[PDB]
């Protein structure tokens, strides 16, 4: 029968971050297809995705 | 530097422009070179080159 379970995934490498004038530079190295997600933390939050 | 083929005496150069593709710091793997600006010899970084 079907039943709710755990399912274990594994957390992609930490990417090498260098900070700039009110910007962030992330150079990212995937071995597999990882998602990129970012928001703004205000009122207009402008959510954008890319794999 | 002078080299004498069938008695005539040869003398190349010098070039015009001293110019060369390579930067003051270059990385060699098997047949590519790359121009990098690899980090000093003991001030490497985890996950990185070097």
């Amino acid at each position: 029968p079907l039943a709710n379970v755990t399912c274990r995934v594994p957390k992609a490498r930490n990417p090498t971050v260098t900070y700039g004038k009110n910007q962030v530079i992330m150079l990212l190295y995937p071995d597999h297809p990882t998602l990129l997600s970012y928001r703004n933390m205000g009122e207009e939050p402008n959510y954008q995705e890319e794999w | 530097h002078a080299v004498t083929v069938k008695d005539a005496k040869f003398i190349v150069g010098p070039m015009s422009s001293a110019w060369t593709p390579f930067d003051n710091k270059i990385v060699v793997y098997k047949g590519d070179v790359y121009n990098m600006d690899y980090p000093p010899f003991g001030a490497g970084r985890p996950g990185q080159f070097g």
